[PDB]
């Protein structure tokens, strides 16, 4: 089989093979996640360069792991579909074993070490994905929100953002959230999440999705006009 | 040891890109241009054959459009033979499924299937990816009419009109201007011509240099029927549509 | 116990002037409960007609099987199979299991849609090609139904004669078993038309 | 061997006795079929020795990794499915073992039984072993989820005391665990052919036999 | 240069600078001195630490009751070695009831160090070692080199400064072979002989290591205040 | 699992104050059949060991080759493989009763009967048994087969414990060794008159003597023996 | 285990499944389950040797709710059932086959129909409007041939079903402890909680 | 068809005194009616101050005390020299007989030693590994006829005191070295008298702080 | 390229060589060994005032009497941690009793060098085990990716560990408590680390006989850096 050590050392201790694959990350469309008191909302961009697509059946950018736990990303489309089918197989082999589903902080820790094992195995490169990773633990009402990366580090995030212009976004977040009153409302979520997103997406139309995940698997996406209602408000109070 | 003469097939440049992806767009761009245009009545395949020969046997021949099975059709754009190999595996993999669970195969599974195996080449292996792009057309009970397309990076999108091959960009453009939803599958035939016709780098778009294929609801009563059009046929097409 | 015996079941096919039939009871049992009157034994790929007798696990999974790769032979031969190809497939394919085989006896029946010639053929479960000109018998009934078929039968019968002489040699050799019967279904095929007959029949 | 165990107001009893036998000689008087896996976690034994002890210290390894990995104390129903899942791999190699699993956990009591063919059941009461009839008897007739620590304590040595008379493979001594939400308790070893004579006199049963 | 990529490798000249270079990897190390008479044979290592909070890395290394080594660069090569050596005794003494001579405990040594040596993706082993034991044929001393090499020695040392101590026993050679059935004073004799490898430093008591084996002796290692007599 | 084929019956033996000795008939059996009458059974390894073997002659010839390997290996880079590194009885038997063990332990034994008789470096004798189950066991006197039951109580007439050994001379060990040959051809039917017998001794070493016979036989009484009862003539 | 039957009327199928569960000469439990919910719409009941019921059963759910995650989408009943079939016909040429039999009880969402499978450890696949496994057809047979209509509602498939276990109860010699009977139909899986 | 299995007879004894043990065992060494050996020691010094004895099928028992005497040196070379205690060594053999659960040594093995307080220790395995603490236990072919013996003599069983008639025990005093010796000698000297696989030798194996000592008595040899 | 196993000419790994560097740039961890107890301490560093700081996990419990803190690339710890629980517990299987602080250390560094063209690189990450056992009481190791572990009676790895050392070097001595190793590591985080030290940006552990292995609570911590700061300014 083929063997080759892909990720590497170099001379001043870097991995060049894992941080080329954050560039991947970075060129990908943003993607953004924020918990309120009682949800979690997670944001995509999409890049209106491609027009004629048809989007009932073009893949989404939120996918549900399970009916308490979903999986955005940025980076490397092909790459995200691996990491995904590989957490959905995870996650239905934890309900069979333990007769419990995957806490939000476990399903991550799988999906890390992944990402983790393809860093220092032989024949193999990194995953070109960063992901977020939101829901809410089984009979459990507090949130959850966890981003991952290539190298396999992850950790627990009142809100972030990952992809292209990540960095624009969450210089927004980080002044305009405040931990001590985090969104009370689902609207109030959903509102900090499309704002966040309208200091990089270009038009507010069919470039912006939101998913709303809520305790006990209430996850639900919202449409086009739904989501157009929001980029209304908001631009009507910045005029001003 | 053996090491010295390995490419290394599945590595990052330093932007973050797969070389070997890049360049086999990069071949892509030069093979023959495909469209696919969706409609609300069926689904549309068109396809230009590369600089072909008068002693070439174009009534048994077969480079740009294969039968996946009865309900799903595929446009080839680049390496004939690479894509033959992933054919194959896809007709498979759709009597799989049949003999599974007794239905036939959704169009974005199969899709998946393929677009999985072509990942797979770009991160594990050492092997080189395959140099091919496919558009898939197709039909299920869920979604009805679709089209997809992938490419070396394993990465689809579906779309209601797409092209590849050569001249994509000038081709998307055309295909962007007279598009609209409410058509239908006698207009996007001729919409899928014409545009072939302006983008082709030959001189004229003849029936000897086509391929082409329809899938229609029209067939008697609630089934879906594929039609591989034959060389009198898209000589007669031509005629009708104005353009020979 | 024995494997052939559980389910119960019977085919039967015959050649015609420029036609065949093949016909099958409906029976599926355990033993000597009966489960289902509606189990049919006889299917088709394109104009090639096939009939499985014996265990109703493998008759099922044999049709999944050949409904498979006469799928994949079309997509690349570009044409249905022929009767005397898919002969070969069928013993190719079960002499594969030669040591851990199918409990089946398979029937082939069709017409050659080049040559027009009628063509039936029979096997046992393992392969072996029973190429008859008269008639093929397969299933628990089977001694019955050479008894039946070997003194009703006469060549060159047309379709509507062959069908009460097979319908006939069936439905008397199932009433002289008690693992089939049920039910009926006969297939008259000609060239380019083929007619289903659903028989009456005792229903013990 | 007898082994019983029940659900009850104040959390769960599981008594066993001690006896182990090869055919008809009594090779010993005193074994433990209990295991402490962990101070809320506890494992009955009957069948083959070997296998419930092995099976079962593999199950306390498997639970204690749980409990590093997540921090947090793993529930009764994932450890008795964990080990029901160790019998379904060796399925049908011969293995002999019926336990139950006691324990407290977040949804308070827990009781599971499981055996060699990987069955996996819950409930408020069970009993295994060559005795398990006569258990079930004082058990059925006499069981309320009302019952305070100190009689549900009684109840299950009196069950495995009318089983140790009865059966010819049950007897030796009884050993009694109660299980709480602080954790496992243990009340003792009981010599049998002392507890027969005193039960005898105070409650009056067994008039049959002469003392 | 162009030929020091990999073990497979040979230089113009017919070197092999991979297994040269694990050559220079024993050569940083530590000082070891090994030394032996008629009834017994002695280890003397100078042990060394990383800073005065650390402990003082071990490097002597029991292999059975009558044979053991001592170490000099790669730790964890010496500890795969003798782990090989641990195995091969126990095989001999399992199987055949038979003590493991020490001349062919260092024929196993060069064999496994050899195919290290010959084969693309591995490496030479880091580590030179010093075997003593007492089997059959009386008191034995063997300096093991990862090139393969293997030598049965009177007395030698390997590592730093070590080239004074082993002229030091080329001196004393007709003097230490002599001491038989005293083994403090063929100790005394090694521990003066690793002493000709100081620099700046002195042996303490958690600075040296001894190890000894002979006629009724089995292999034994000295540490801490066990030393203090030999300061 | 197989069965014997061609066989070979008793091997006796017994310590005696300088040494042991250890003896063989020359029978290759065929069932009842006594096919081959100069089968060498007693096959020694070097000058100081002599491993005799009952039972398959088939495994007895595998056997044979394993030792003789063990020899060839042991001198490979040994330059004291005539010395302090020559192969010891002890060695020997170790090396055998690992094989016999792991044989059997795969379902697939060598079908024997081994004693190991030999002398040590030290000068202590050395006798002990293995089987083709990996059942080991020492004692002054040891046999297989009839000659356990028929040999050893005469053998242990002469030694009893141990510290009968160093009151035994090698005359009357070996007398004793030849009377049981005797026995057992009165008494085995798998048996023949021509033996092998092996002396390891530590002063005057390996004397190994071939086509030995039973002599001294009674049969004379047979001639008043008539009938099986009743009848005088 | 004992004792599972099926029904399909109108507009659902009903399952009925014995509670009884015995090691040795002992009746450990009389509350059993023999169920698992593939699927919102599709219900399925197992019977057969210990052990190998439940852990095929709740393999079989774990493959559905994984292929219902990745696809966003329901499985019909006649999709799942042969999938069932083939892991059965799979399993039975195996090392050692999972001794189970079963019945699967669907709504159809599509076409608007309910829809019951049996299918037996050697992966013999039925559809049927009534069945059952092992010895329970023997004395249930007579009484569905006799009054089972196919428009019947869930009320006269319920007291049709009564009848049944009542000359089960009658005829059987062993005591299966009664009964959990679950509907399934447009709505779902709901379980009749007195019977 | 080739049977793996045999038996060798014998018989071994474990008795746990307050500081010492004993592991005691005869020396005779048999098949069916003959016997292979007077003297075959069965009672093994493993190291570590524990004595081990694998009673029933010798060519297993060998193999078991072979590859236990394996796992203590291996056990120094691993842990730094650690003395291995006498229920980690329990715990160790109980992995190495489950190994083999489904092709088992058949043995019944004993060992003996101190615990870690001083306190003398006696550990009874089963062929498959089931393992457990004990008192007193005899194991092998007399081991019937002699744990009877054991419980009336050294736990006081079905023993009162006179006078009272069944209402107070007898009193549960602790046994001297020289006082379980007597038992052991008793015990093997009625089973010889009645066992046809016991006799011709005893050999005892006593454990104490100070070390192991070794005693030796003549048994009948018919 | 280049072997991944290959020796350098001053006779060094070069892979090892170069995994030390990224150690170098990891968060400093620092261990302090005493008579009353091992004190574990580390730099959380988060990147982000939005990254919730307690989901930072970089001091770990191996067992019941052995913890764990790492520096470096924390990614690749996870499976030596993995391995490393497993060979406490299994142990515990195999013998009934604890494992040896330095049995378990020795065990996790049989991973370091298996690597090749078995993984393909080193591990990029070094590890502080801290435990206690009955025959070598406290102890503190340090575990590289080269293989070898060194004890310490104090150590610091990390971005400021040669700055941290030195002042490890002078205040360590062999009479020192609890409490006063707890301020000591505190003082050295605070003195290394680009942010003000807080309770939120930095944490302790310690693993003592009675009550094992425990990490600190914030409020805990919070209480230790108040009686810090009132102790510098009394002088
Ligand atoms: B009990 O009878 O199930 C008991 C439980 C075990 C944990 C000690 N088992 C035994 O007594 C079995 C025999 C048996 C008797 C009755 C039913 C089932 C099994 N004996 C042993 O497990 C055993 C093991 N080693 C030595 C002697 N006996
Ligand atoms: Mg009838
Ligand atoms: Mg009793
Ligand atoms: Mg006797």
């Amino acid at each position: 089989g083929y063997d080759r050590a892909l990720s590497i050392f170099s001379p001043d201790g870097h991995i060049f093979q894992v941080e080329y694959a954050l560039e991947a990350v970075k060129r990908g469309t943003c993607a953004v996640g924020v918990k309120g008191k009682n949800c979690v909302v997670l944001g995509c961009e999409r890049r209106s360069t491609l027009k004629l697509q048809d989007t009932r059946i073009t893949p989404s950018k939120v996918s549900k792991i399970d009916s308490h736990v979903v999986l955005s990303f940025s980076g490397l489309n092909a790459d995200s579909r691996i990491l995904i089918e590989k957490a959905r197989v995870e996650a239905q082999s934890h309900r069979l074993t333990l007769e419990d589903p995957v806490t939000v902080e476990y399903l991550t820790r799988y999906v890390a070490g992944v990402q983790q094992r393809y860093t220092q195995s032989g024949g193999v490169r990194p995953f070109g994905v960063s992901t977020l990773i939101a829901g809410f633990d089984p009979r459990d009402d507090e949130p959850k929100l966890y981003q991952t990366e290539p190298s396999g580090i992850y950790s627990s995030w009142s809100a972030q953002t990952i992809g292209r212009n990540s960095k624009t976004v969450r210089e927004f977040l980080e002044k305009n959230y405040d931990r001590k009153e985090p969104p009370a409302t689902v609207e109030e979520c959903v509102k900090l999440t499309v704002r966040s997103l309208l200091e990089v997406v270009q038009t507010g139309a069919k470039n912006i999705e939101i998913t709303v995940v809520k305790p006990d698997s209430d996850i639900v996406a919202l449409s086009s006009e739904e989501i157009n209602q929001y980029v209304t408000q908001i631009e009507q109070e910045k005029q001003e | 040891g053996s090491r010295r003469y390995d490419s290394r097939t599945t590595i990052f440049s330093p932007e973050g890109r797969l070389y070997q992806v890049e360049y086999a767009l990069e071949s892509i761009s030069h093979a023959g241009t495909a469209i696919g245009i969706m409609a609300s009545d069926g689904i549309v395949l068109a396809a230009e054959r590369k600089v072909t020969s008068t002693l070439l046997e174009q009534d048994t021949s077969t480079e740009k459009l294969y039968k996946l099975n009865d309900k799903i059709a595929v446009a080839v754009a680049g390496l004939t033979a690479d894509a033959e190999i992933l054919i194959n595996t896809a007709r498979i993999h759709a009597q799989n499924y049949l003999k599974t669970y007794n239905e036939d195969i959704p169009v974005e599974i199969l899709v998946r299937r393929l677009s999985d195996i072509k990942q797979g080449y770009t991160q594990h292996g050492g092997l080189r990816p395959f140099g091919v792009s496919f558009i898939y057309a197709g039909y299920d009970d869920r979604y009805g009419y679709q089209l997809y397309t992938s490419n070396p990076s394993g990465n689809y999108t579906g779309w209601k009109a797409i092209s590849v091959g050569a001249n994509t960009s000038a081709a998307q453009t055309l295909l962007q201007m007279d598009y609209k939803d409410d058509m239908k599958v006698d207009d996007a035939i001729e919409l899928a011509l014409k545009t072939l016709s302006k983008t082709t780098d030959s001189s004229a778009l003849t029936y000897d240099r086509l391929e082409f294929a329809t899938i229609r609801k029209g067939a008697n009563d609630g089934e879906v029927y594929q039609k591989i059009f034959k060389p009198q046929e898209i000589k007669d097409i031509l005629v009708k549509t104005g353009i020979t | 116990s024995d494997p052939s015996s559980i389910n119960g079941g019977i085919v039967v096919a015959m050649t015609g002037k420029d036609c065949v039939a093949i016909a099958c009871d409906l029976r599926l049992g355990s033993q000597s409960l009966g489960v289902s009157n509606k189990f049919e034994k006889i299917f088709h790929y394109g104009h090639v007609f096939l009939g499985i007798t014996g265990l109703a696990t493998d008759v099922t999974t044999l049709n999944e099987m050949f409904r498979y790769k006469t799928n994949l032979y079309k997509l690349k031969e570009e044409r249905a199979i022929e009767p005397e190809t898919f002969t070969q497939l069928v013993s190719s394919s079960l002499y594969e299991r030669r040591f851990g085989p199918y409990f089946v006896g398979p029937v082939v029946a069709g017409i050659n849609s080049k040559s027009g010639k009628p063509f039936i053929a029979g096997f046992d479960l393992i392969g072996c090609i029973d190429e008859a000109k008269d008639f093929i018998v397969s299933g628990t009934a089977s001694d019955q139904l050479f008894g039946m078929c070997e003194s009703l039968y006469e060549p060159n019968l047309e379709p509507e004669d062959l069908f009460e002489t097979i319908s006939q040699a069936l439905l008397n050799a199932a009433d002289r078993d008690a693992l089939s019967g049920w039910g009926a279904v006969v297939y008259i095929i000609k060239k380019d038309e083929v007619v289903k007959r659903y028989l009456k029949m005792r229903q013990d | 061997t007898t082994t019983l165990a029940f659900k009850f107001q104040h959390g769960v009893i599981a008594a066993v006795d001690s006896r182990a036998s090869a055919g008809s000689y009594i090779s010993a008087l005193r074994v433990n079929k209990v295991i402490e896996i962990n101070p809320y976690l506890l494992g009955t034994m009957s069948g083959c020795a070997a296998d419930c002890q092995y099976w079962e210290r593999l199950l306390a390894k498997e639970c204690r990794l749980y409990y590093l990995r997540n921090g947090e104390r793993i529930s009764v129903s994932a450890a008795s499915k964990l080990l029901s899942n160790m019998m379904c791999q060796y399925r049908g190699m011969g293995l002999s073992m019926g336990s139950m699993i006691c324990g407290w956990d977040k949804k308070g009591p827990g009781l599971y039984y499981v055996d060699e063919h990987g069955t996996r059941l819950s409930g408020n009461m069970f009993s295994t072993g060559s005795g398990n009839t006569y258990a079930y008897g004082v058990l059925d007739s006499n069981y309320k989820w009302d019952l305070s620590v100190e009689d549900a304590l009684y109840l299950g040595k009196r069950s495995i005391l009318a089983a140790a008379h009865r059966d010819a493979y049950s007897g030796g001594s009884v050993n009694l665990y109660h299980v709480t939400e602080d954790g496992w308790i243990y009340h003792g070893n009981h010599d049998v052919g002392e507890l027969f004579w005193k039960v005898k006199e105070e409650e009056g049963s067994f008039n049959n036999v002469i003392g | 240069n162009n030929y020091d990529g990999d073990t497979v490798t040979f230089s113009p000249t017919g070197r092999l600078f991979q297994v040269e270079y694990a050559l220079e990897a024993i050569k940083q190390g530590s000082v070891t001195v090994g030394l032996r008479s008629n009834t017994h044979a002695v280890l003397v290592a100078l042990k060394r630490n990383a800073d005065e909070l650390s402990s003082y890395q071990k490097k002597i290394i029991k292999c059975d009751e009558h044979m053991g080594l001592s170490l000099a660069g790669l730790a964890p090569d010496a500890r795969v070695l003798s782990n090989y050596l641990r195995q091969q005794c126990n095989y001999s003494s399992l199987v055949f009831n038979r003590k493991l001579a020490v001349e062919r405990a260092g024929h196993l040594l060069c064999d496994k160090a050899q195919k290290n040596t010959q084969s693309y993706g591995g490496r030479p082993y880091g580590v030179g070692l010093l075997i003593i034991g007492y089997d059959k044929s009386g008191a034995h001393l063997l300096e093991f080199q990862p090139s393969g090499n293997v030598t049965e020695l009177y007395g030698t040392a390997i590592g730093a400064r070590s080239q004074g101590a082993k002229t030091y026993l080329e001196r004393t050679l007709d003097t230490f072979i002599k001491i038989d059935g005293n083994p403090d004073e063929l100790i005394k004799a090694g521990v003066e002989a690793i002493s000709q490898s100081l620099r700046d430093e002195s042996l303490t008591v958690d600075n040296l290591s001894i190890a000894i084996v002979g006629k009724d002796t089995p292999f034994t290692i000295y540490d801490g205040e066990a030393v203090a007599k030999y300061i | 699992t197989q069965q014997p084929i061609v066989t070979g019956t008793s091997v006796i033996s017994m310590k005696y104050d300088n040494g042991v000795i250890i003896a063989a008939d020359n029978l290759g059996s065929y069932g009842s059949l006594l096919r081959f009458n100069g089968v060498e059974r007693l096959i020694p390894v070097g000058d100081n060991t002599v491993v005799g073997i009952s039972g398959d002659i088939s495994d007895m010839q595998h056997i044979e080759r394993l030792l003789k390997d063990l020899v060839t290996e042991n001198a490979y880079d040994n330059p004291l493989a005539d010395a302090e590194e020559a192969l010891e009885p002890s060695y020997i038997f170790e090396y055998l009763a690992t094989v016999m063990y792991q044989r059997r332990s795969k379902m697939n034994p060598l079908w024997n009967a081994i004693i190991v008789a030999g002398v040590q470096s030290n000068g202590d004798q050395f006798l002990r048994y293995v089987n083709l189950l990996g059942v080991t066991y020492s004692s002054p006197t040891l046999a297989t087969g009839f000659g356990a039951h028929m040999a050893n109580p005469l053998l242990r007439k002469v030694v009893d414990r141990e510290s009968d050994i160093p009151k035994t001379t090698v005359q009357v060990a070996e007398e004793a060794i030849v009377n049981a040959m005797r026995v057992l051809y009165y008494r085995d039917a798998r048996s023949s008159r021509n033996f092998s017998l092996a002396i390891i001794d530590k002063n005057t070493g390996l004397t190994f003597k071939k086509n030995l016979q039973v002599e001294n036989m009674k049969w004379d009484f047979a001639k008043d023996i008539k009938g099986y009862g009743t009848q005088k003539i | 285990m004992d004792i599972i039957l099926g029904i399909r009327v109108q507009d659902s199928v009903i399952l009925a499944s014995s509670k009884a569960v015995t090691r040795g000469i002992s009746v450990l439990k009389d509350s059993d389950d023999k169920t698992r919910q593939l699927s919102p719409h599709t219900l399925m009941s197992f019977a057969g040797e210990a052990g190998d019921t439940v852990q095929f059963a709740e393999y079989i759910q774990a493959n559905i709710q994984l292929y219902s995650i990745r696809e966003d989408y329901e499985l019909s009943p006649q999709a799942v059932s042969s999938f069932v079939r083939q892991e059965l016909a799979k399993s039975i040429r195996s090392r050692r086959p999972y001794q189970v039999n079963v019945l699967i009880g669907g709504y159809d969402k599509k076409k608007n129909k309910p829809e019951l499978y049996q299918i037996d450890y050697l992966g013999t696949k039925v559809e049927l409007p009534y069945g059952a496994h092992g010895y329970s057809g023997f004395y249930t047979f007579s009484l569905l041939d006799h009054h089972y209509r196919p428009d019947m509602t869930t009320e006269e498939g319920l007291d049709l079903l009564k009848l049944c276990v009542q000359e089960l109860e009658k005829r059987m010699p062993m005591d299966f402890k009664g009964v959990i009977v679950k509907i399934v139909d447009k709505d779902g899986i709901r379980q009749v909680d007195d019977f | 068809q080739f049977n793996p299995y045999g038996d060798n007879g014998g018989t071994i004894l474990g008795i746990a005194g307050e500081d010492f043990a004993v592991l005691a065992g005869d020396t005779r060494n048999i098949t069916d009616y003959s016997i292979n050996s007077r003297y075959e020691p069965k009672v093994f010094d493993c190291g570590d101050n524990i004595v081990m004895s694998a009673n029933g099928f010798a060519a297993d028992g060998d193999a078991l005390v072979k590859r236990f005497k394996n796992s203590v040196k291996w056990y120094h070379f691993d842990h730094n020299d650690k003395k291995l205690s006498i229920n980690s060594a329990a715990r160790n053999i109980q992995h190495l007989l489950y190994s083999r659960r489904f092709f088992p040594y058949y043995v019944y093995n004993i060992i003996a030693g101190l615990d870690e307080d001083g306190k003398g220790a006696v550990y009874s395995f089963d062929p498959v590994g089931s393992y457990q603490r004990e008192q007193c236990r005899a194991g092998g072919a007399a081991a019937s006829l002699i744990m009877p013996f054991l419980d009336n003599q050294v736990n006081f069983k079905n023993q009162y005191e006179p006078g009272t008639n069944g209402k107070v025990k007898k009193p549960l005093k602790y046994l001297s070295v020289e006082e379980v010796i007597k038992l052991v000698r008793d015990s093997f000297t009625s089973a010889t008298e009645r066992h046809i696989q016991v006799g011709d030798g005893l050999e005892i194996l006593i454990v104490t702080k100070d070390g192991v000592r070794k005693e030796f008595y003549e048994l009948k040899r018919d | 390229d280049r072997g991944v196993s290959t020796f350098s000419p001053e006779g060094r790994l070069f892979q090892v060589e170069y995994s030390l560097e990224a150690i170098k740039l990891g968060s400093t961890a620092i261990g302090i060994a005493t008579k009353e107890g091992v004190v574990l301490g580390v730099e959380k560093r988060a990147t982000s005032p939005l990254l919730e700081s307690d989901s930072i996990e970089k001091i770990v419990e191996i067992d019941r009497h052995i913890g764990c803190a790492m520096s470096g690339l924390t990614a690749d710890a996870r499976s030596m941690i993995e391995h490393a629980r497993t060979a406490a517990v299994t142990h515990n299987l195999y013998y009934d009793e604890d494992i040896n602080v330095e049995s378990l250390t020795q065990s996790v560094c049989d991973l370091a060098l298996r690597f090749g063209e078995l993984m393909s690189r080193p591990f990029g990450v070094a590890l502080l085990i801290a435990g206690h056992d009955a025959d070598d009481g406290y102890q503190l190791f340090h575990a590289e990716p080269s293989g070898t572990f060194y004890r310490y009676n104090a150590k610091a790895i990390g971005s400021g560990s040669e700055g941290a050392q030195a002042e490890l070097l002078n205040e360590w001595h062999s009479s020192l408590t609890l409490k006063e190793a707890e301020l000591l590591v505190l003082k050295i985080l605070k003195q290394v680390m680009e942010e003000k030290l807080d309770e939120n940006n930095a944490q302790l552990s310690c693993i003592t006989k009675q009550d094992g292995f425990k990490i600190y609570d914030n409020e805990k911590t919070a209480e230790l850096i108040k009686e810090l700061k009132e102790k510098e300014a009394a002088e």
